[PDB]
């Protein structure tokens, strides 16, 4: 098969670039952050603004959401992270402790975690109810590109411009593996796959590669999009073909073939870098955003 | 700023 994808809506509202862009685990919501250093939420089946919520002094490089869909967590450059209710916008928690720019920040599938990734090289996992932070990990020894959780939250994964991924145990700390292929091109992003059985990286030296984590072994890349500066995320998109998406430096959005690693599909529109990419968790409907020169979010469907 | 191109 081959997607279809269409434009559909263009959200405009951001006075700045754009960051990071993910659907509500229920479907309903879309977030967004920017460097303007707002949080702004829209439907996700109409492109409908619904609110902005505020608070962070500086920008913000990233946002998470709740399992529930009634929270989110930002991460921004005044060092600090903050949890938010969403239905009333307010701030509930602080978070505080990482001693540079926050980066990256997502909750755990239980919801009574958060970890973050900083530029001070470090990971940290923090308590929801409390704020407090539970562990800092010394998981790198440059900038924390991405964070993120497995399906039961046993595992974390974390990626630096050090060139490395590496996987930790939620519980101990420890960390148990290292992924690494030939070279060692900077580590922009990193995810597992919904099922948790890989990995998806993307490395600033144009390419994105499929991890197998048990054999610690690379099964796939892909390539043709542009990406030698930003941390641009990418997904698995799984509700229809099995698809790799992506943003690019180039301003499309790329979409790949899984299996075959073939670019099925390049999406134009944006007017600038295409930051990042959400994949709807289950309709066929990505959720794209870009850079200064643009500030648009848009969502695109396909068959 | 994710938004701020690497050096």
């Amino acid at each position: 098969v081959k997607p279809n994808y269409a434009l559909k809506f263009t959200l405009a509202g951001h006075t700045k670039a754009v960051s990071s862009v993910k659907f509500s685990p229920n479907g309903e919501w879309l977030a967004s952050s920017s460097a303007d250093k707002l949080i702004k939420i829209w439907g996700a089946y109409d492109g409908k603004f619904e609110k902005t919520i505020s608070g962070h002094k500086l920008g913000i490089s990233d946002v998470a959401w709740s399992s529930d869909s009634n929270l989110l967590v930002s991460a921004s450059d005044d060092k600090t992270l903050k949890i938010w209710d969403v239905s009333s916008g307010k701030c509930l928690k602080t978070l505080k402790g990482h001693s540079n720019y926050v980066f990256c920040c997502n909750f755990n599938p239980q919801s009574n975690l958060i970890v973050s990734g900083s530029f001070d090289e470090s990971v940290r996992i923090w308590d929801v109810k409390t704020g407090k932070c539970l562990k800092t990990l010394p998981a790198h020894s440059d900038p924390v590109s991405a964070v993120h959780f497995n399906r039961d939250g046993s595992l974390i994964v974390s990626s630096s411009y050090d060139g490395l991924c590496r996987i930790w145990d939620t519980a101990s700390g420890q960390c148990l593996k290292t992924l690494i292929d030939d070279d060692n091109p900077p580590v922009s992003f990193v995810k597992f796959s919904p099922n948790g059985k890989y990995i998806l990286a993307a490395t600033l030296d144009n390419t994105l590669k499929l991890w197998d984590y048990s054999k610690g072994k690379c099964l796939k890349t892909y390539t043709g999009h542009k990406n030698e500066k930003y941390c641009i995320f990418a997904n698995f998109s799984v509700t229809g073909g099995k698809w790799i998406v992506s943003g690019s430096e180039d301003n499309l959005v790329y979409i790949w073939n899984l299996q075959t690693k073939e670019i099925v599909q390049k999406l134009q529109g944006h007017t600038d870098v295409v930051i990042s990419t959400a994949c709807h968790p289950t309709e066929n409907i990505i959720a794209s955003a870009a850079l200064e020169n643009d500030k648009t979010i848009k969502l695109w469907k396909s068959d | 700023m994710r938004t701020e191109p690497r050096p």
